[PDB]
């Protein structure tokens, strides 16, 4: 839920808004494995579409987010 | 003949050549780059060289770095064209790909106006951009990615997507396309997938990828 909500703020910053409230928020199309890349779909009313991303740099497991 | 030396499957439909099967071309019209390879005539205008067709599983796409870089199979049959053959291709201008998908009398297609593979010391670094059609917009995720083999993994990968998904491909982590993933396989990621057509546990019956110059389309 805090992760949700920093997505969702995140989005917002990216589009600029001023962040209320998450209404709803589904994950969906990562493949199987632990850490794979996934997309977020944010109620907040507005439907935001976040990238959490993984990848190694220098065997550092790294996380990023991208606004779709 | 108009182009003696076609150097794609649009020369050689310009030739006069309309009836789909295996064609001479000969890279950059040098008579010493002889490349003989599938030429779909028939699909959205013609003058397409394939370079994958998947369709009933009898050739092995689990295949090392050398085997993608080189090409396989029977050209008529199912086969991968070659990393190289994309490479030295796509120089030659400017290329859109195409992918024709077909399952159980359900067909999709997908449309990119730019398609490009870099060369080897890029790893074929994959340049795909301008989607449209039916099939979704799988490539967008895979735009910029170097190739992967289970034999030669990426510095950036969380996983080996080659080894865990059964395939090779422009994998990040991992793919919405995996159309050489391994045929018939319903496992979760691990077949010949187009996640926004079928998703993850569908491997689809029939893929092909094939290219040709965008401004055919004029």
């Amino acid at each position: 839920s805090l992760e949700i909500e920093e997505l969702a703020r995140f989005a917002v910053d990216e589009h600029n808004l001023e962040f209320v409230r998450v209404v709803k928020a589904k994950e969906q199309g990562a493949n199987m494995h632990a850490y794979a890349d996934t997309m977020y779909y944010l109620t907040l009313l507005y439907e935001a579409k976040v990238w959490v991303k993984w990848e190694m740099s220098r065997r550092l497991m790294t996380n990023f987010k991208e606004l779709q | 003949l108009l182009y003696p030396f076609p150097k794609d499957c649009s020369q050689a439909m310009l030739n006069g050549d309309t009836t789909s099967g295996l064609y001479t071309i000969y890279l950059n019209g040098d008579k010493a780059q002889a490349l003989e390879v599938f030429c779909d005539m028939t699909s959205d205008g013609g003058g397409w060289i394939v370079f994958l067709r998947r369709k009933n599983g009898r050739e092995n796409f689990y295949q090392n770095w050398k085997a993608y870089a080189a090409g396989f199979g029977d050209r008529r049959e199912e086969f991968w064209l070659g990393l190289d053959n994309l490479n030295k291709i796509t120089a030659q201008g400017q290329y859109e790909l195409r992918v024709d998908l077909r399952d159980h009398g359900e067909t999709a297609f997908a449309v990119y106006d730019k398609f490009s593979v870099g060369d080897a010391k890029t790893r074929y670094k994959l340049k795909v951009e301008g989607y449209s059609g039916t099939a979704g917009d799988s490539m967008a995720y895979h735009n910029g990615r170097s190739f992967s083999t289970f034999d030669k993994d990426t510095d950036s990968a969380i996983t080996n997507c080659a080894l865990s998904y059964k395939g090779a491909f422009w994998y990040r982590n991992c793919h919405r396309v995996n159309l050489m993933g391994r045929y018939g396989d319903n496992n979760h990621s691990e077949g010949v997938n187009w996640f926004h057509w079928k998703g993850h546990e569908h491997s689809i019956q029939f893929a092909e990828m094939k290219l040709r110059p965008s401004n055919f389309r004029n």
